[PDB]
RNA sequence: AAUCAAAAUUUAUUAUUUAUAUUAAAUAUGUAUGUGUAGAUAAAAUA
RNA sequence: AAAUUAUAUUAUAUUAUA
């Protein structure tokens, strides 16, 4: 679950990539 | 009675191996990058 | 021969093949 | 393109190989492992 | 044509289950992560 | 494909280390946790 | 949340400070 922590730090542009 | 959650996560951060965790997370990031690159073509 | 078709069969979550359906 | 392909009782084998290669591309996308294990 | 739609549904479900990991991988690849 | 003495290689001096053993005081209050390096290998269930 | 893959055993370390 270490990769799900940084999802709150992604810019709103590439948050919906797939 | 089992341990509470926060002391269990802090103990797992305290006593586990650092190099194995680093290698597994870096190869996981590499595998995700190869998946993203395979999706981009 | 009534109809030819291409169906996608699933043998596993990692295994999807394509067969030729025929009526 | 040809009107012979518009009928359902005739198949284009090259189109079958193209879409089967597309299914193999979906298979190679399905080979990956995305669980975190952390 | 519905079997290919089921295949696309399975691919979309697998991609939307792990959308956060692919998003953070693309964010590290595109250098867009707020520290 | 156009060469030649790093430690081919030997020896020595205020001086550079890591180790070798030497190596001690201190209760006025508050106190000090690593990775590794090693030898032969004869316990095991919070995920 | 089971099956156990798990080696496990004991000891050491630094300008105390020269």
């Amino acid at each position: 679950r270490w990769a799900a922590k940084f999802y709150g730090q992604v810019t709103f542009g590439p948050r919906n990539y797939p | 009675r089992e341990l509470p959650r926060d002391v269990k996560q802090e103990l797992q951060s305290f006593v586990a191996d650092a190099a194995t965790t680093l290698e597994s997370r870096v190869k996981y990031l590499k595998e995700l990058d190869t998946m993203n690159q395979r999706m981009k073509d | 021969i009534v109809a030819y078709d291409m169906r996608v069969v699933k043998f596993s979550p990692k295994d999807h093949r394509q067969w030729i359906y025929c009526v | 393109l040809t009107p012979l392909e518009k009928q359902e009782w005739y198949i284009d084998e090259k189109l079958v190989k193209s879409e089967a290669a597309k299914v193999d591309l979906m298979n190679e996308l399905s080979r990956f492992e995305l669980k975190d294990f952390d | 044509k519905r079997s290919q739609a089921k295949l696309r549904f399975r691919i979309r479900q697998r991609l939307l289950k792990f959308q956060r990991q692919l998003a953070v991988a693309n964010a590290i690849a595109s250098r867009s992560v707020l520290y």
